[PDB]
């Protein structure tokens, strides 16, 4: 029962290239389609990024997405999505 | 003037009364509260305004020494008096 | 005659501070900020290291500020925020730190109260 | 490279031209005295105790206006310029009056420390003195204008940043005084810096008259609430009391000003403060109990319920570790309707991106643009400081300023469309006079308040800007690094709730209304039981009760941001941290302890055991909340707008009126400012 | 004039070469040799110098600096060596004074001279109890000032004046029961240092 | 990096100087409950003598360890002649004073002990 | 005094008390400054 | 001589009382005048070194001429406002003359 | 300016108690020869150094004047 998602990613690094990528490509196709779910996108400086998602009652989980490209990224979010 | 609280305390120079609820009425049993019956804010009113025939007055309440700085107080201001924030005096310029 | 000791250094055990006041506290370093009151700057220039306050209540036989920490009115100083930083480091407190918060280089100008054609021209001099 | 070659008792300096003597001394670090300069205010040649030496010169110059000259040298403890000091300091005391120890000046005088430092140690005048009139120019600033050394500083701030112009020097000679010609009161915004900025106790707070003196004061360094800034600022306490607040220099944000408000609203936290956890009796009425108590029963009420039965309300002046500890509870329970007493659209991308409701312009950046519009908004009495470097810039680099909404007086002209939205899509198209400005202007800037989203015509009005917004970036040229569109919030907790993930409004609530209810700091009034089902248990936390505490079941006491450590986040994403400065009353805590122990009595326990762990978790939800000091840019408002476009929603024809139209209003929008016994004056004042 | 202090340069000179004839005789050793405003000389050395310099002043024919008027520390914790530790001594012979500085830090102890000067036995204890030094080869090093389980070195500058713990009698177990420290009235901290400077001569460069 | 050393070369020969420390202290325990007519018994003696020695366990540096050895032997000097006092035996014990609680909670309801 | 005398004024005392170190009559201390914090007091009817 | 304090809250007594034993809080009182609503000085921690006298710059607070105060209890040496006022009602036969003859010198 | 007046130092012979118990009462009689003298050379003038950043002003200057008011309020805070 996922309730939130949450992608912390970074700018000016490798790391989140492939995350920025996704972002510009498949955000505003997800918000459409499941509009009503909460993506909360928070970029910062110097971190690796990451994919928190929070379940129903009380609990996540996280993956790093560190050297990863957007596809890969999409792979992981559909995933965690489904 | 002290002037008694229902509890029965006397009330001070700067109103200080323990609550009728207070616990910290214990020390004044079989004992007293020290309280001053002199008043200044009530002293001072007691005293007359000074006249002057000049509009700039030097106030240093009394001998040179002994007193306080040598302040001087302006009087233009005809609806009011002109006071000494030192020793409270108030004079006019008549 | 010389050895090799690269851990990292501690004298807490030597210091005789406790455990709670060496580690349920919070220091903080900085550069105190100018009182906006007066125009000096003569003490914006040493690092000072302070703690976080604690409880300070009213004694009920005189109304006094009572307090149990004796480390409130320990305020150290330095030239230095690496000193600061190595002291805390070396004594065994979790410390915040501060940068020096200078002032910007300004363009003051006293023909420009007088311009033809600005809005900075004055109406009183 | 433009560069000047100086020198400054010998030593060599580089600086660029119309640069000054005083400025190349601090450049060296030497420090001129001075009476009538400010960094901040225009240049006055009155006080003469700038004066310093040139090598090879006769006449002393004066270091505040004289700009520095290639080859000069300056000779700063030379006879010349210390005799010149020693005569105007004897000119400056021949008149003065011996008020030190009646004087709130006392301990804080740069009188004081220029005469024992430069100044000579006895009077050779033997004359009278002279006395003056003392004004009453409002209950905020008490005169003794006897103390005047005619220094010009409240003059110029009130000209310049306040735009007043009713101060002023009416007379000549020694005769001469400052002031008002009449009886005019100086009741503005600003109004409470000419305290800070008059160099002697001229000009006092009557608040502070005869509290305190400053070597008693233990200094600590925090930051609004009253306002969605953060202006740094100063608490000054005193066995345990707060005694007054003054500013503290950050001149990327307030740059040495703050509100009246905030400078003279500490009294609000000395009343109708909540000391006790409270509970209602079987007749009804509230009375005294113990945490344990209170807690268990809460508990108790609480493994009763989930779902969207259980409901939390946050307002204004509450801290993210709060937030993120109700959070972290109510999804363990799974009750998601975490809301705000202050609105933002749901609609389109809403919190998902933070590139929205923000000031994507650094507070700064208005000393870079060059035009301004505004929407639905008196920036002049929510957040001033604001406005402040808006005129700030409208009187340097000559900035264009406009406004949509209602008639308002602005502290500077500015160029006035109308009333109503439509104007949005009046410029968007092109049929409008502004598309002119626009067009040949670069760098321009459009900010939106939430005064104008809390009507329902909320959304629709966001998106008419974001696509005037992007009209206006396609039509003059921009990059982007240059943002144009920003939102300003009159709240201090709104961002912190928005990057924790709550849901901007209430309408969650009117939609699947809730059995318990978790309310804190909503002291506005949104909410009540007409609203509710007849037996909601409701838990107000807070640290005054004014509103939402008498309708109110369980009472639990917390504690201001005078005694905590947490953070608050203004409009441009700045993450600041207050520092505790006395700790609360009586039985109050601190809201994240009572609601992780609340959770480890109900059987939910929380991971967070310190400060340093819940500011952990804070990093976790959004790593941004503990880069202090810090601002992080934002690169995805053309997906923000791209998604915003398909939102249909028609605006309304009522015009989007400022509910702060006069200053009378700027008082009193809180509980605190509804507790002080002085904004209250300041309001009688006024009416 | 009669408010200023007089100012005699002879003293001046005869120390400056006196610097200079220790300086070179113990290039070794030394290092900020400085005769100040007021006619007194300060010779700075190295840790493992103080028996050779103290035997030579002390020795010597043209120094015969006898006398230790007094060993003393002084805690600056904003550098690595934070304990300076200061030798005054006397000769009878020349009527002179002069200082002789060294530095330590915690864990790096330094060398003791009852060897040399004997009134070092309990001048060195009390530095040892004051401000946490020791001292090799020194006979009996023990609390001399402070209680016999006192913990902690009190006279440097992070201790806090009140110190830690308190005494009372508690009649319970019939002793004088130590505690943490609870006041009825709170020491007050005076913010005093003025904002302006009042010494240039002394203006640090930024 | 590099440093100077104190009365050791490394924690070995450190330790060996703590392990004869505590002989002395273990031998010499029961003669001061007996010549100052301590109440506590040679079991608590002996377990405070435990604790007091792992309260520093964590510690690696030889000159920290030979400043802890230095000033044992201090105190175990003024011990065994006697110098202290019943008080100063009894002070590490703490019989007139509760502990902090180690509970969130027993802190929370009192006091802002955090 | 008698030929010395004092300076006639008002709020001097004109009867002289002596020691009190212990008679009922003696000296209790206390504050003198009011209550700082006032707290919030409900209503005494419900709803 | 009117019957006013002489006390305007200035605290120099307390900055510079060396062992710390006067405590001072001040308001503004009814009728606008700077005095005070709390005075007290402990006894047990004065040193007796008149440095608060040399400092008042109104000749408010003295060090008067008795010593024969001693007392039962520690409490009945922690003076305030009240008990150092009602002294000063008691000894300003004496205090006044005393200073009339020693002003000259300081 | 004990430059300017004169007096003996007792030295001993031996080291012991009595020696010094001699020395410390030729001491007290030295310091009558000493008393004899600055009694009678006790010149005139002021008693502190006339410079009111070091040393108070005097009481009625001190009212009457600013700056030996504000002299007074810094040297006592
Ligand atoms: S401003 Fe006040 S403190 Fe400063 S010299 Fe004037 S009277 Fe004294
Ligand atoms: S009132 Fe104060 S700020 Fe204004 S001119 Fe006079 S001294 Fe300057
Ligand atoms: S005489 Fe007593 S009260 Fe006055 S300053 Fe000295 S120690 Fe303080
Ligand atoms: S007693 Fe004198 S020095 Fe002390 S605060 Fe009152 S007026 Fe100032
Ligand atoms: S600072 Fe230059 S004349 Fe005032
Ligand atoms: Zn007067």
């Amino acid at each position: 029962g996922l309730r939130e998602i949450r992608v912390h990613l970074c700018q000016r690094s490798p790391g989140s290239q492939g995350v920025r990528d996704f972002i510009v490509q498949r955000y505003v196709e997800l918000k459409k389609a499941h509009p009503n779910l909460p993506i909360l996108i928070r970029e910062c400086s110097e971190v690796q990024p990451k994919l928190w998602a929070r379940y129903a009652f009380g609990q996540e989980k996280t993956v790093s997405l560190n050297n990863l490209s957007a596809d890969e990224v999409t792979r992981a979010m559909q995933n965690v999505l489904s | 003037g002290v002037q008694v609280s229902p509890s029965g305390e006397k009330i001070t120079h700067t109103g200080q009364v323990y609550d009728e609820k207070d616990y910290r009425r214990v020390r004044f049993v079989d004992r007293q509260k020290e309280v001053n019956e002199n008043f200044a804010i009530d002293l001072i009113a007691q005293q007359p305004v000074n006249e002057v025939e000049h509009r700039i007055i030097a106030c240093d309440g009394g001998g040179g020494a002994l007193g306080h700085p040598k302040v001087y107080i302006n009087l233009d201001k005809e609806t009011k008096t002109g006071t000494c924030g030192y020793c409270g005096l108030q004079f006019k310029q008549h | 005659q010389l050895i090799t000791v690269d851990e990292k250094l501690d004298i807490t055990t030597l210091t005789g501070v406790p455990e709670e006041h060496i580690k349920t506290r919070k220091v903080r370093i900085f550069v105190p900020a100018r009182n906006n009151m007066q125009s000096g700057v003569n003490n914006t220039k040493k690092w000072k290291m302070e703690f976080d306050t604690r409880e300070r209540w009213e004694n009920p036989l005189m109304g006094w500020a009572s307090t149990a920490d004796p480390l409130s009115n320990m305020v150290l100083t330095f030239s230095a925020k690496e000193d600061a930083i190595a002291f805390a480091e070396k004594n065994g407190w979790s410390y915040d730190v501060e940068e020096k918060k200078v002032p910007k280089p300004k363009s003051k100008s006293y023909g420009a109260n007088f311009s033809w054609n600005k809005r900075t021209r004055v109406s009183t001099k | 490279s433009n560069l000047i070659e100086v020198f400054v008792d010998g030593q060599s300096v580089m600086v660029e031209p119309g640069t000054t003597v005083l400025q190349a001394c601090e450049k060296v670090g030497m420090q001129i005295p001075r009476f009538c300069y400010h960094e901040r205010l225009s240049v006055a040649g009155n006080c003469r105790m700038c004066l310093v030496e040139i090598e090879k010169a006769p006449k002393v110059v004066a270091a505040c206006a004289m700009p520095v000259m290639k080859g000069w040298n300056i000779l700063t403890n030379s006879e010349k310029s210390k005799k010149a000091r020693e005569g105007v300091m004897e000119f400056l005391l021949a008149n003065h009056p011996l008020d030190c120890p009646i004087c709130d000046q006392g301990g804080e005088c740069d009188l004081q420390d220029q005469s024992m430092m430069f100044g000579s140690d006895r009077s050779r005048f033997l004359e009278g003195k002279r006395a003056v009139e003392d004004k009453n120019i409002g209950p905020l600033v008490k005169t003794i204008m006897t103390r005047c050394i005619q220094c010009t500083r409240c003059i110029r701030f009130a000209s310049e940043i306040a735009g007043v112009d009713d101060l002023g020097t009416t007379g000549r000679g020694n005769d001469m005084q400052v002031g008002t010609y009449i009886e005019k009161m100086f009741m503005s915004e600003l109004s409470g810096n000419v305290i800070d900025i008059c160099p002697v106790g001229a000009l006092t707070s009557k608040p502070y008259a005869f509290t305190a003196r400053p070597w008693e004061t233990r200094k600590t360094e925090s930051i609004d609430v009253m306002d969605a800034v953060g202006s740094n600022i100063v608490v000054s306490t005193r066995t345990g009391e707060v005694m007054r607040i003054l500013p503290r220099m950050h001149e990327d944000i307030n740059e040495e000003w703050i509100s009246d408000k905030t400078r003279f609203a500490y009294d609000g936290l000395k009343r109708q403060r909540l000391t006790e956890p409270m509970v209602r009796n079987e007749k009804g009425l509230l009375t005294y109990t113990s945490w344990e108590d209170a807690l268990s029963r809460v508990a108790g009420m609480l493994q009763n319920f989930e779902g969207n039965a259980v409901a939390a309300i946050a307002g204004g002046l509450v801290d993210a570790e709060a937030l993120v500890a109700l959070k972290d509870l109510l999804n363990k329970v799974d009750s998601d309707n975490l809301c705000t007493e202050e609105i933002f659209p749901t609609e389109g991308a809403g919190t998902d991106l933070r590139s929205n409701y923000l000031l994507n312009t650094t507070i700064a950046g208005v000393e870079e643009a060059d035009v301004v519009l505004l929407v639905g908004t008196n920036p002049r009495f929510e957040a001033p400081l604001f406005n402040a470097r808006i005129r700030k810039s409208w009187l340097h680099n000559d900035l264009k300023v406009a406004l949509i909404g209602s008639p308002v007086d602005l502290t500077y002209r500015y160029d006035h469309l109308g009333d109503s939205p439509k104007i949005l899509q009046d410029i968007a198209s092109g049929r409008h006079s502004f598309c002119e400005v626009l067009k040949d202007a670069k760098k321009p800037m459009v900010v939106l308040g939430s005064s104008a989203l809390q009507r329902d015509d909320g959304a629709a009005i966001l998106v008419a800007v974001s696509n005037m917004v992007q009209k206006i970036r396609v039509t003059t040229g921009v990059a982007a690094e240059w943002k144009v569109m920003n939102i300003l919030h009159r709240i201090a907790s709104q961002v912190a709730a928005l990057d924790l993930g709550y849901k901007p409004g209430v309408e969650a609530i009117r939609k699947n209304p809730p059995k318990m209810l978790f309310l804190l700091g909503a002291d506005g009034g949104c909410i009540t039981r007409q609203d509710l089902p007849k037996d909601c248990f409701i838990v107000y936390q807070g640290h005054h009760g004014d509103v939402g505490a008498p309708m109110a079941d369980v009472i639990l006491p917390g504690a201001a941001y005078t005694e905590k450590s947490a953070t608050y986040v203004n409009t441009e994403g700045r993450a600041q941290q207050t520092k505790v400065a006395v700790t609360p009353p009586g039985l109050a805590r601190e809201d994240w302890k009572i609601i992780r122990a609340l959770s480890e009595i109900a059987g939910i326990t929380l991971p967070y055991d310190t400060l340093d762990q819940v500011r952990n978790r804070l990093e976790e939800v959004s790593p941004n909340l503990v880069r202090y000091d810090d601002i992080e840019e934002t690169n995805y408002f053309q997906q923000a707008s791209e998604l915003a476009k398909l939102v249909n929603q028609e605006v309304l024809a009522d015009p989007l009126v400022p509910p702060q139209l006069t200053i009378k209003d700027f008082y009193m929008t809180d509980s605190i400012s509804r507790a002080s016994q002085t904004m209250a004056k300041c309001v009688k004042a006024v009416t | 004039r009669p408010t200023v202090r007089p100012r005699s340069d002879v003293t001046h000179k005869q120390l400056s070469a006196f610097g200079e004839y220790v300086a070179e005789i113990l290039p070794k050793y030394v290092q900020q040799v400085q005769v100040s405003c007021l006619d007194e000389l300060e010779i700075c050395i190295h840790p493992d110098g103080v028996i050779p310099t103290l035997t030579f002043l002390r020795d010597h024919t043209n120094a015969q600096f006898k006398s230790l008027a007094d060993l003393t520390a002084v805690d600056v914790p904003t550098r690595q060596n934070r304990f300076e530790i200061v030798y005054n001594l006397l000769s009878l012979r020349f009527n002179s004074r002069i200082r002789v500085k060294t530095y330590a830090d915690e864990l790096t102890p330094i060398d003791s001279i009852v060897s040399v000067h004997i009134a070092a036995n309990w001048y060195e204890r009390e530095v040892w109890d004051m401000f946490g030094v020791f001292f090799f080869n020194h006979p009996d090093l023990r609390r001399i000032l402070t209680d016999y389980g006192f913990e902690g070195h009190p006279f440097r500058k992070d201790f806090p004046l009140t110190g830690y713990v308190e005494l009372r009698y508690d009649d319970e177990v019939k002793r004088v029961v130590a505690e943490p420290v609870e006041l009825a009235q709170e020491f007050r901290k005076f913010d005093l240092n003025s904002p302006w400077e009042a010494f240039p001569a002394y203006r640090q460069p930024p | 990096t590099s440093v100077k050393p104190i009365f050791s070369r490394d924690l070995n020969e450190a330790k060996r100087r703590v392990r004869e420390l505590y002989r002395a202290w273990y031998r010499e325990v029961p003669n001061t409950v007996h010549l100052m007519q301590l109440d506590i018994t040679v079991k608590q003696g002996r377990d405070k003598v435990r604790e007091m020695f792992m309260k520093n366990a964590h510690v690696t540096d030889p000159r920290v360890v030979d400043l802890l050895v230095i000033k044992g032997k201090m105190e175990l000097q003024e011990t065994i002649k006697v110098w202290k006092q019943r008080t100063h035996v009894m002070r590490f014990f703490h019989e007139t004073e509760t502990p902090r609680p180690k509970d969130f909670l027993s802190k929370f309801y009192m006091g802002h002990d955090p | 005094p008698t030929t010395n005398p004092p300076t006639a004024r008002k709020f001097i005392w004109t009867n002289h008390k002596f020691n009190v170190s212990a008679t009922p009559e003696q000296y209790v201390p206390y504050s003198t400054t009011r209550k700082k914090i006032h707290e919030w007091v409900p209503p005494s009817t419900p709803y | 001589p009117s019957g006013e304090e002489r006390c305007i809250a200035c605290k120099l007594c307390e900055a510079i009382c060396p062992a710390q034993a006067i405590t001072i809080e001040a308001e503004p009182r009814a009728d606008g005048s700077r005095r005070t609503t709390r005075y007290d000085i402990d006894m047990t921690k004065c040193i007796y070194c008149g440095f608060c006298q040399e400092a008042c710059p109104v000749d408010a607070i003295v060090e008067g001429p008795n010593f024969e105060f001693s007392t039962e209890t520690h409490e009945e040496l922690l003076y305030n406002k009240e008990k150092l006022l009602n002294n000063g009602d008691k000894w300003e036969a004496e205090i006044a003359a005393n200073i009339q003859a020693d002003y000259l010198y300081r | 300016v004990y430059d300017q007046v004169e007096f003996d130092v007792p030295i001993g012979s031996r080291g012991d108690c009595y020696d010094r118990y001699l020395c410390r009462v030729e001491e007290m009689r030295q310091s009558l020869r000493i008393i004899e003298q600055c009694l009678n050379k006790m010149p005139p003038g002021e008693i502190k150094v006339d410079d009111a950043k070091v040393s108070p002003p005097k009481r009625a200057e001190m009212k009457t004047s600013m700056e030996s008011l504000i002299h007074h309020f810094k040297l006592y805070t």
